[PDB]
């Protein structure tokens, strides 16, 4: 009466694996046998890197960059010598960062209007209230509204290669530093025929702003809310001290010689009202990204307390 | 004390008997009020009252629809349960009794019969109260009884007519002879009734056990008696010894209860650090509002006290899935879909019968594989001669640690044969019996006890105990304290191979198992019988089992399972409930360990944010976390694994003691789940944390975010969880391969088509392109793949080591 199928009466056909030690004690070899090699390699890699951070803050009385603590006229420059000990010959990358940021508060995180920066007509005057500190100035919407738009970082840092003593430009470009796809889908501009000032027609810049959206770079394909600058500052970061991408230096004769060098910056960002401090990076890559020896030593580590385990265990059970 | 007029003419309770406990119109406040005075029901209530009130991560409608959904499935199984006995009520009652009234033979229902009324049962029909035989229309007085439904035998009880009623026939008993009966007060034993007769024209006959005709009780070999309705419903012997049903809890749904309360006071502490570290760190002035995030002017003006509870109520909800309340769906569904495995058998199926077993209720599976304790009935259940395997059925259960008393209403003479047949007394197996012959009334019974105990069996010994010699040791059992009688008995039983408990009555049976269940420890005890007569120690048991034989289906509808054989009991425990019990126990701790793996990442972001409630992972992935990505692959597992095979596992009865007393759910077993979540957690985390401290993990040079972060350390999470499953698993059929590669191939599709595209219906699109942009880095794929291995080395380790010595 009741229906025998191997289902109903518990009987499928099934793989039953055993695992024992005599099975499952030869991968503690065959994973150290490949997780040494890998983490030699890619902590050889991480050593090759050519990298340099220069604080600029100015915090302590002894720095160039102490007038722009608190100065009287607010565009002040200052210049900070540096020197490249040994040269950089790839690809050179310049990053600025920033500690004691909290990019990551829930309250920061979500002061933003995605909508509005993907080019939505309806959304560019009547911005979500999320971004409601920043949401409307003078009766009017802000066009970048929100918190992580208001606060960009707007600081200028120029390169200069010293020889003499006469100093020689570093050529800097700002294009391809942001995702390509959220340059070229998730961040659009308004509709409009050819002015990008008229698509900014009922809307009023951020209150930390010096100059509307659409004065962000005369390069019509970099101009307002597809600025690779705004775009990778919209991007909020992970942790409380972050670093993000500026400039490219091209290769080219190293592309960074070894000498005397300039870091001309126009101090604009206040980070010392806060426990913050200012940086900029200039690092070479590899297939691996920057340098970073926590993965080399960890996988290093992990098929080093493998193959000791298997070896400990094989002697172990050759008792019998 | 009571006293009856016959034909209630001058010289109480009716007959209506309640087995249910819900009306129809009072049946949802009570069920929801019991529902929700449950820890767990009380707090996920709560949770979704606070979701939709003051803050949550993701929608309040995952944290209050699979609420929704146990308590309806709850209220509809339970009064559905109602229901049916509501329906055996109005069978018992409702039923045709003849009533003489006045010189004449009026037709009523069973519960219109009012105390001193004539009843005229006929031959072969069913006793409708507690009646004193007042007259069979023979000239001997004499009637003939089978109380089949009292003692599970189906001998011919002889009863004695009142003498000078024996003549009253013709439905002319109202002939003027009225008579005043003046009896005790109802008791609930079966062989003990004192009262007289006061018959006027006055002659005081003194009444005994001999003249009551008990509630189910069949009149046999006897055309027509008349007798007085002496004691009614609620009051007849027969529902004095009925007791009633009790919520029924298994040991894996008690550990479930300790489980949760751990979790909601490491719950509790989540919150409370968080929000007593978030108000330290806001004291600094520059922590709140250092002007790239500043608040509104309502959040300033938010009262202080106001806002502190605000944020613990928030850390609660954004820690709340450690407690899983898609835990409780999951068992109901397993639990639901399992009892097809017993109803589908075919190893229980009787050919004679034409018919399997039955599942009355899914919430005791795992308790079939937790038994310590078979109370056992005799005539019908052991025997037809004996039964077929009725031997072989008891040497299992020994040897698989079992202890099986047997409670019988017979006589012992006969019940002791057939224990010595069933083996269940040895030839060198010394009796120590506590009978009505050994026992000389007074108080014998005390230096019986003592000499038994104290120098007997503390230094091959089998107790019998007689029903009126328990209502002795059990009655008289709170006068004294110095030398308890029940403490003295159970140790002796508990010291002896077996025991037998013969002229026992329905109650007297669900006593015994009360005393065993209340032991130092909890011993799992299970009631196996076939009659009415074994409905009360049934329902009091931890697992009841009725068996469909000869004698109705009042034990069979009564139980949790029912199987036709007595010799079908061995499988039913040995394999269901081993395979049962093992099923949930895994999913219990996998539920846990695999949200505790989840939150733990998130509970240590908040050192890392401003303490801010900020939620390491983005809501679609919090959603389905464990509704798509980690769901199906415990469900199959709780539904078809082996760890031992069926076939062996009946082979084998000595594998049963493996997982007795609720091992799989002990302080170490919890521990051990419970820390390598944790050590997974802090993996998680801290090995994506070292990760990101450099420039960029791409060759391009571009740096990635907080939600690349979140998304990295959710892809370790769900790979770690779900090959640690894959690694217990050790049945593996195309279901198990599908479940487990399915949910890992489809985490990477939704991953990939839910990032991807600009929505619409989104106001945001926080995770556009992170999950492909993640992927297009080699020191990610690495991390990932270190970290996933990291993660199971402790496990690995473990199959290592206690796979050898
Ligand atoms: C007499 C009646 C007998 C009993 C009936 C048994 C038969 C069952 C019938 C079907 C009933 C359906 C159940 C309805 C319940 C809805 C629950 C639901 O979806 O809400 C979501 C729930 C709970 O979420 P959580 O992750 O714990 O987090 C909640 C937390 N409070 C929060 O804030 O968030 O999450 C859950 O409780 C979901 C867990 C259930 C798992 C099974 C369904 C899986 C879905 C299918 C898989 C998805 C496909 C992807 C995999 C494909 C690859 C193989
Ligand atoms: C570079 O970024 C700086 C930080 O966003 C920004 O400083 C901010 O400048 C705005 C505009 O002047 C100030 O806003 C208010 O300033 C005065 C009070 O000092 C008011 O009277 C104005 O009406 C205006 O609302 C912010 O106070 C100021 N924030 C800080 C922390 O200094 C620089 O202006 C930016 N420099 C550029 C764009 O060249
Ligand atoms: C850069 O700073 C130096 C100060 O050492 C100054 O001499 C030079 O003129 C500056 N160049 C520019 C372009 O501002
Ligand atoms: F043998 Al019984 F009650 F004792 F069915």
């Amino acid at each position: 009466r009741p229906d025998n199928t191997a289902f109903k009466q518990q009987r499928l056909p099934a793989w039953q694996p055993i695992l024992t030690a005599g099975t499952v004690l030869p991968i503690f070899f065959i994973i150290g046998l490949i997780f040494i090699p890998i983490g030699i390699g890619i902590f050889v890699t991480s050593n090759n890197i050519r990298e340099i951070e220069i604080d600029y803050t100015g915090t302590e009385p002894s720095s160039p960059c102490n007038k722009c603590l608190s100065p009287d006229v607010t565009p002040c420059f200052c210049t900070i010598n540096f020197t490249l000990e040994k040269s950089f010959e790839g690809n050179v990358f310049m990053y600025y960062g920033l500690s004691n940021f909290y990019q990551n508060h829930r309250r920061y995180v979500k002061s933003r209007d995605d909508s509005q920066l993907n080019g939505d007509s309806s959304a560019l005057l009547n911005p979500s209230k999320e971004c409601e500190p920043y949401r409307r100035n003078e009766d009017k919407p802000i066009a970048p509204c929100g918190a992580i738009m208001n606060s960009m970082f707007n600081d200028t840092l120029e390169l200069f290669l010293i020889g003499d003593s006469y100093p020689i430009p570093i050529a800097l470009k700002k294009k391809g530093i942001a995702w390509w796809t959220d340059k070229n889908v998730k961040f659009r501009n308004p509709p409009g025929g050819d002015n990008l000032e008229e698509r900014f027609k009922g809307t009023t810049k951020p209150v930390n702003w010096l100059k509307p959206v659409y004065m962000l770079d005369s390069d019509p394909d970099n101009n307002g809310f597809i600025n690779e600058d705004f775009i990778v500052w919209m991007r909020t970061a992970a942790l409380p001290t972050f670093r993000k991408l500026y400039r490219l230096i091209e290769r080219k004769h190293p592309t960074l010689p070894a000498g005397r060098y300039w870091l001309n910056v126009t101090y604009n960002y206040p980070v010392h009202y806060f426990d913050g401090r200012k940086r900029m990076i200039l690092s070479t890559i590899s297939w691996m990204g920057g340098k970073n020896p926590f993965l080399g030593i960890a996988y290093i580590a992990v098929g080093s307390i493998s193959f000791l385990l298997g070896v400990v265990l094989l002697v172990i059970n050759h008792k019998y | 004390t009571r006293t009856v007029f016959v034909g209630n003419h001058p010289v109480f309770c009716d007959n209506r008997i309640v087995s249910s406990k819900y009306t129809l119109w009072n049946f949802l406040p009570k069920n929801l009020f019991e529902q929700f005075r449950r820890i767990a029901n009380f707090y996920f209530l709560i949770i979704f009252l606070v979701e939709v009130t003051v803050d949550t991560p993701t929608s309040p409608v995952t944290s209050g629809l699979p609420l929704f959904f146990v308590i309806t499935v709850t209220a509809i199984k339970q009064g559905y349960e109602d229901w049916l006995r509501h329906r055996a009520d109005n069978e018992v009652n409702k039923s045709t009794v003849y009533i003489i009234e006045n010189a004449k033979r009026v037709r009523k229902e069973s519960e219109k019969i009012k105390v001193g009324d004539v009843v005229e049962v006929q031959a072969d029909e069913t006793f409708p109260c507690d009646l004193i035989l007042l007259s069979s229309c023979t000239t001997d007085g004499t009637c003939y009884v089978t109380t089949a439904s009292l003692d599970g035998e189906s001998n011919c009880k002889t009863h004695y007519a009142v003498r000078d009623t024996i003549a009253l026939c013709t439905a002319e008993s109202i002939d003027t002879l009225r008579a005043a009966i003046e009896c005790e007060q109802p008791q609930p034993d079966l062989y003990k009734f004192v009262g007289r007769i006061n018959i006027y024209s006055a002659v005081a006959r003194s009444l005994g056990p001999e003249n009551l005709l008990l509630k189910g009780a069949t009149l046999k070999n006897t055309e027509k008696i008349y007798g007085v309705a002496v004691y009614t419903g609620m009051e007849t012997k027969m529902a004095l010894n009925y007791q009633g049903k009790s919520q029924k809890r298994s040991a894996v749904e008690k550990s479930i209860n300790a489980f949760l309360i751990v979790y909601l006071f490491i719950l509790l502490t989540k919150a409370a650090v968080c929000t007593t570290l978030k108000y330290v760190w806001q004291s600094t002035p520059y922590n709140d509002e250092p002007w790239y995030n500043q608040k509104t002017q309502k959040e300033r003006e938010t009262l202080k006290v106001l806002k502190m509870f605000t944020d613990f109520l928030s850390f609660m909800v954004l820690f709340n899935f450690i407690i899983p309340v898609s835990m409780y769906v999951t068992v109901e569904m397993q639990k639901f879909l399992g009892s097809f495995f017993i109803s589908w058998d075919k190893d229980f199926y009787d050919e004679e019968i034409n018919e399997g077993a039955l599942v009355n209720t899914s919430d005791l599976n795992e308790e079939l594989g937790q038994v310590d304790y078979v109370f056992t009935d005799k005539t019908g259940t052991l025997t037809e001669k004996l039964q077929d395997q009725a031997a072989e059925t008891i040497e299992a259960l020994h040897a698989a640690g079992l202890k099986v008393w047997v409670l019988t209403g017979d006589k012992m003479e006969t019940a002791k044969s057939t224990c010595y047949a069933c083996r269940l007394f040895q030839t060198n197996t010394e009796l120590l019996e506590l009978t009505t012959k050994t026992i000389e009334e007074s108080e014998r019974k005390e230096d019986r006890l003592h000499e038994l105990l104290i120098e007997y069996r503390k230094k091959e010994y089998g107790l019998i105990i007689d029903g009126s010699t328990l209502s002795l040791i059990l009655n008289s059992s709170q006068d004294s304290s110095s030398n308890n009688y029940k403490s003295i008995f159970l140790q002796i039983c508990m010291k002896c191979t077996a025991v037998l408990c013969c002229r026992m009555a329905p109650l007297q049976k669900a006593q015994i198992v009360r005393m065993v269940k209340n032991l130092k420890g909890s011993p799992i005890t299970l009631s196996i019988g076939d009659g009415a007569n074994d409905v009360s120690m049934i329902l009091e048991s931890h697992v009841g089992i009725g068996i469909k034989g000869k004698e109705g289906r009042q034990a069979a509808r009564n139980s949790d399972y029912s199987v036709p054989k007595f010799k079908h009991l061995k499988k039913l425990l040995l394999a269901h409930g081993h395979l049962y019990y093992v099923r949930i126990a895994h999913l219990v701790q996998y539920f846990f360990y695999k949200n505790l793996c989840f939150i733990l990442p998130q509970f240590l972001y908040q050192f890392f944010c401003g303490f801010s409630q900020q939620p390491l992972y983005d809501a679609a992935y919090l959603t389905m976390y464990n509704i798509c990505f980690t769901s199906l692959p415990i469900l199959a597992y709780s539904l078809l694994e082996q760890h031992i095979n069926i076939d062996t596992l009946t082979s084998d009865p000595r594998l049963y003691m493996k997982i007795s007393g609720n091992a799989m759910l002990q302080l170490g077993p919890f521990l051990y789940w419970t820390f390598l979540a944790a050590f997974e957690g802090t993996v998680f985390f801290f090995g994506t944390y070292f990760l990101f401290q450099t420039a960029s993990l791409e060759e391009n040079g571009k740096v990635y975010g907080n939600w690349t972060f979140g998304t990295i350390v959710f892809t370790v999470l769900v790979f770690t969880v779900t090959l640690k499953l894959a690694l217990d698993t050790r049945f593996w059929t195309w279901i198990n391969h599908f479940v487990i590669w399915g949910s890992l191939a489809f985490y990477v599709f939704f991953s990939f088509f839910w990032g991807g595209i600009i929505w619409p219906f989104l106001k945001q699109q926080r995770m556009y392109f992170v999950f492909a942009q993640m992927l297009s880095s080699v020191s990610t794929w690495l991390a990932i793949i270190l970290l996933i291995f990291i993660s199971l080395f402790p496990e690995i380790l473990l199959i290592v080591l206690k796979n050898v010595r």
